[PDB]
RNA sequence: GGGUUCUAACUCAGGUAUAACAAUACCGAGGACAAUGUAUGGUGGGUAGUUUGACUGGGGCGGUCU
RNA sequence: AAUUCCUUGUCAGGUAAGUUCUGACCUGCACGAAUGGCAUAAUGAUGGCAGCGCUGUCUCCAGCAGAGACUCAGUGAAAUCGAAAUCGCAGUGAAGAUGCUGUGUACCCGCGGCUAGACGGAAAGACCCCGUGAACCUUUACUACAGCUUUACAUUGAAC
RNA sequence: UUUAUUAAAAACACAGCACUCUGCAAACACGAAAGUGGACGUAUAGGGUGUGAUGCCUGCCCGGUGCUGGAAGGUUAAUU
RNA sequence: GAAGUGGCAAAUACCAUGCUUCCAGGAAAAGCUUCUAAGGCUAUAAACGAAUCGUACCCUAAACCGA
RNA sequence: GGCUCAAACUAGGAGCCGAAGCUGCGGAUUUGAAACUUGUUUUCAAGUGGUAGGGGAGCGUUGUGUAAGCCUGUGAAGGUGUGUCGUAAGGCAUGCUGGAGGUAUCACAAGAGCGAAUGCUGACGUGAGUAACGAUAAUGCGAGUGAAAAGCUCGCACGCCGGAAGAUCAAGGGUUCCAGUCCAACGUUAAUCGGGGCUGGGUGAGUCGACCCCUAAGGCGAGGCCGAAAGGCGUAGUCG
RNA sequence: CCACUGUCGUUGAAAAGCCAGGGGAUGACUUGUGGAUAGGGGUGAAAGGCUAAUCAAACUCGGUGACAGCUGGUUCUCCC
RNA sequence: GUCAAGUAAUGAAGCGCACAUGGUGGAUGCCUUGGCAGUCAGAGGCGAUGAAAGACGUGACAGCCUGCGAUAAGCUUCGGGGAGGCGGCAAUAUCCUGUGAUCCGGAGAUUUCUGAAUGGGGAAACCCACUUACCAUAAGGUAGGUAUCUUGUACAAGAAGCGAACGAGGGGAAGUGAAACAUCUCAGUACCCUUAGGAAAAGACAUCAAAUGAGAUUCCCCAAGUAGCGGCGAGCGAACGGGGAGAAGCCGAUUAAUGCUAAUGUAGAAGAACAGCGUGGGAAAGCUGACCGUAGUAGGUGAUAGUCCUGUAUUCGAAACAUUAGCGUUAACAUAUUAAGUAGGGCGGGACACGAGAAAUCCUGUCUGAAGAUGGGGGGACCAUCCUCCAAGGCUAAAUACUCCUGACUGACCGAUAGUGAACCAGUACCGUGAGGGAAAGGCGAAAAGAACCCCUGUGAGGGGAGUGAAAUAGAACCUGAAACCGUGUGCGUACAAGCAGUAGGAGCCUCAAUUUAUUGGGGUGACUGCGUACCUUUUGUAUAAUGGGUCAGCGACUUAUAUUCUGUAGCAAGGUUAACCGUUUAGGGGAGCCGUAGGGAAACCGAGUCUUAAUAGGGCGUCUAG
């Protein structure tokens, strides 16, 4: 029962190389370099799946800070005012309203400002 | 493997990986690490386990309506067509016939029909009982199985 | 410079030839070994 | 319990024959020695096989080892 | 001193200046009489030192000639090489960073040079240690054996 | 003369010198032995060792270890 | 369809396997000439032979030894 | 960077930012627990970083049975894309290529899975169109031939060797010798040329050499001597 | 016939050479042809030299897949 | 419109990515002419009548291979067979063949030179002879003889050398293990040497046993990893007896011919049964309907055939020669007559599982040395008693060992880096003075139908048409045709910007599909932003400036046999299970043996107990179930 491994080896290497498309030089051509490039891409994607949640909140907070300073108080006092007013709106929706609806964000800021 | 007695190069100095033989299993044309040798594949089957398995096989044939009992299956002439007609009227075109004293012309009649075999009960094996779609046993052979199992 | 081979037919045939091999018990074993391997060249 | 003598074993890498080498015969010289086998004591780097520790502020040296 | 550790010993000579050289002293760590002592003409592609001559050895390099290098045409290697979008500095850090931090600088790509770095290439460090590793050499290490030698028996006898 | 291929020398050899062995089937060497070399030589010869032309020369020590001679005593194998 | 003989110089080759010296003292066997032992030869010629193998080419080299 | 009633420090106070911690939402999974009860279902609780290592469950590959089956020239294996499915190993479908085989399922057996071993074999990169083109005795030009001429042939001139770089051999080689023809490869470039390919030819002996006769060193050696065997020696001789 | 100095060359024209110099060059010389000595053996004007680019024990094959408490490597997946 | 300020867009020497399309390369898949492992039978030699191995020749035709030998791809003859043929690459030419060729089988003739090589020599394939008879007349030809050694009467018969493994014998390591090493192990192995036969050797009791005795040798399963041996270490390791295979005992159980008889082998012969339709280059596959079968899973044929071919089942042939068996005859050798330098002993060794040990027994280098049936050997120091058996004469089948080989058949063996080193012009090329080492290299197509002719080119290569073919990116380096690597085209990006080259976002552009028309969705690209120092190994710790890797493709490392323990599972269960063997063979038989069911104690011995002890005490180990 001799087993020749060429067919299975070919489709395994082809799987890795097809996952290494778009990579520069040997990283999309030679399996030895491509396989660790694909592993490193996976590790980065795993870490960045956490860091994306980390980075978009930083973006929302910057947008809300800009919007609150545009009419009135700072971000920190605005978030305190929302908490006192019992407004459950998250920073994602808040930054969306700051960027796309200036009157609604103005009214929302007026609520937080009346609460302090 | 032929040759491979001398060290192909000196151990140190050449910048090559150290080699002891050109018939190393690492080398093309070298020997097999763990080369196969002839081996025996026969297993011991306990006597009572063999008898029990044959008993189970016969009981399951009866339960699945694969065992067909006939008084006698004798063929007058060593002719394939006659046994083909007899199995057609027995509704078992492909079958294992088990008889005591397989006749010297029932053998010749069955020797050509494709999925048809004829055996003495002393040469009936479990794989033969399980492989064929039907087993046509004579009552005499069935009694001999009774006493053997 | 002078090299190792320095050929000479008389010397070659007298030290390695068919009669020199056949004249000793061990040379005949050389010849038997060559014939068993199947060499087309028995002796120089 | 030793020496002396003898010759016949044994020795000659003596002479004379045997073409030669060897052996053989005779003669001559030795001679129970020598030499060889077995056994045995001595001697024997001529040759073989080996050993020649560990801890350790690197190892060696020193010290230590229960 | 082909020998002197201390040591460049001391004194004399030679030089402007001499840890070398020559002469002498004797305090010979640690000369010495066939593992020869002290000399010695001749000899030596032998060692040390000193001169004449001579000079690009040098001050201090210049010019020139030929063969390469350079360009064109033809042919066409090498070692190396995880992958490269392959800069400096001060830090950091498996402790000496192109790649990490901060910062400075920097438009993209050749060719001729160059060798400061890439702990550059080459050879699984020979130094050193380790391994109950190897070899070969030595001996008053151990154990053997060859050889040589001793006696007993045999070959092997006689007489006084 | 020498480290063919990093050492040519003060290293090796050398004529010369000494000690010692060797009486001839020599000592000594090869070899299992037969057979050989030594040598178709014969102590003015041959072997081993050291030293190393030549000139002047070469002192003391025999405790140690060797070598040579001796055998009174002690010890001492196989054997019986 | 021509010449083709004089002088001089001169080998490490030849005389010469000589000669002279020296010590380190200088192959062998056959062919050949003679003598016999056991048991054809010499002259004259005339006719007729002398087999086989190598022979190219390199050989201080592009041909051998160094891939 | 920049900072001085700070963006420093001391003492307080209030907000906020801030992790893969915690919560929210969805999903998987280990163990244990009440049951139509073997994942038959709904949940619940506590868990689920991991090297050496221990335990568990599977994927794929070659082969055997199942299989005289099933699929397949209306296109097998393989190759190359795409879509799709599973926690994964991987599965499935299908376009193109391909042209003759493959193998469901469940068992069974393994030459059963590769990136490393200065691993082995083949292929092909980088260096790089880079170094080099092998004695600095040297070439110029006119003709010819030719697809093409620095190199071939002829000519004129020039240069080099000339105790050779000329000539005769031996050894060694073995056709390289001569002619005709060809230029792919070989020739470190080109080549019409060649020691290259191909096809023909060429070596003539009583006197040259060998053979032959003779022997040296040294071999072998009727008998002989020695030696477990194998063999070693040696006389006459016989080679050399 | 050698191999003392230097430069060059060190992926060389060359696995030891070239060039300029150097030493011996009637002798213990150089060289051709054949022969002898064979591995713990030979041979050595002695360097452990040389014994076919191999020498403090040649080469080839065999014991042999020597042994290696050493170094390297050790190939699919997920769960505890 | 002019100026000023601000700010887009656009580029590409080249490069990146993606896709398309090639080149190179030769993986993969499928394939086979070649290998590997065996089973059942056979056979186990060839050679002086010249071997094995070779050299040179040999053809219509140049070489190599195959065959053959100057009678040279062959000659004669006897059989078979029946239309083609003069071996392969590899065709062409001249021809042969029903007056039977080619071809196959038996016999014979010829059979150069070398090689045991044998007339002498020798650098193998060469040189040189002598002699007998005959012929020739010239310088020769034909047919012989001429080695050595052994055995027989200067005469006849043998031998020699080569070649697989297995047997018997003479010599005999070391690596290794003992975690060093010397006893010991390795191992009486490797190797060297001598020499047989189809086998060999052994073999009939001067053997065991100690039971109620058995009854030669050999081999297998047990006994048993037991009893022992052992620096009592590492290791080594029986026997008795039981179950089997085979059996045999004799005094020539010898060899070699010859003739009859029977059988076999070496060539051969016959051998059933399928049509139509559709697809297709081609049918054996599809659909429909038949037929043979003592022949249905064979190999082929243009795709998958019981009915197309070759075959298969079955039935059969031999002029000649071989072999096997049976009978008869012949000629060569042998044919003991009961065993003295023997048994035993001393010394030194060796062999026995047994290493000197309390060491029996066997062998013998050395030195000795009986009794001799009123006797002697053995029964593991030795003595007595008892039992058993008669050495110093020779032989003897089977069961057992093996494969250079012949036939048949097989394989959960390989399929071109595998399997032999060798699928192919391989022990070749090549390397080495030599002994020796030692490759690479398979595939067009079903059929060569292997591309007439034209065109470019140098009458070259190479190509494009044409043609062939189902297919030509099947065009000969030819199936498929991967990857590394190198090109060409298209889209987007890229020349103010610093680093493992990605990842998470994300503008713009390009492109496909829907959609009533820029709105989504898929695909390519990726300005700009954040984060972010490869992999392996080895480590306390590696971006490490520590190791390893240039890349790709292929190959490359926990196996196998047996023993043993534990776990799971299954069958049986206080029982379970056979081994070798037999067998018409996975069945059935075979109970020898093994494990379990009892322990204690050194042991005798006793036993749910037993050991220690004076002890009944105490204490130790056991009891107080599942294998």
């Amino acid at each position: 029962a001799r087993v020749k491994r060429g067919v299975q080896a070919n489709r395994r290497h082809k799987k890795i190389l097809k996952r290494a498309k778009g990579y520069y030089g040997a990283r999309s051509r030679v399996y030895r370099v491509a396989v660790q490039a694909v592993t490193k891409a996976g590790q980065y994607a795993y870490r960045d799946r956490r860091n994306k949640k980390r980075t978009f909140r930083r973006l929302w907070i910057a947008r809300i800070n800009a919007g609150a300073r545009l009419n009135g108080l700072s971000y920190s006092r605005f978030i305190n005012g929302m908490k006192k007013a019992n407004i459950t709106i998250d920073r994602r929706v808040l930054a969306d309203i700051a960027m796309h609806d200036a009157a609604t964000f103005g009214a929302l800021v007026e609520k937080a400002k009346a609460e302090l | 493997v032929s040759g491979g007695g001398i060290k192909p190069w000196r151990q140190k100095g050449t910048g090559r990986a150290r080699a002891g033989s050109i018939r190393s299993p690492i080398w093309r044309g070298g020997g097999r690490a763990f080369a196969a040798k002839p081996q025996d594949w026969s297993q011991k089957v306990n006597r009572k386990m063999y008898r029990g398995a044959m008993q189970c096989i016969l009981a399951e044939l009866i339960r699945q309506e694969r065992l067909i009992l006939v008084e006698e299956l004798t063929i007058s002439a060593p002719k394939t067509k006659e046994l083909i007609a007899k199995l057609s009227e027995l509704n078992a075109p492909r079958a294992l016939i088990i008889t005591k004293e397989v006749d010297e012309n029932l053998y010749l009649a069955a020797r050509n029909i494709p999925h048809v075999n004829v055996l003495d009960t002393s040469e009936v094996d479990p794989v033969s009982l399980i492989a064929f779609d039907k087993v046509i046993m004579s009552v005499e052979a069935a009694k001999q199985f009774e006493e053997a199992l | 410079m002078k090299r190792t081979f320095q050929p000479s037919v008389i010397k070659r045939k007298r030290t390695h030839g068919f009669r020199a091999r056949m004249a000793t018990k061990k040379g005949r074993q050389v010849l038997a070994r060559r014939r068993a391997k199947g060499r087309h060249r028995l002796t120089v």
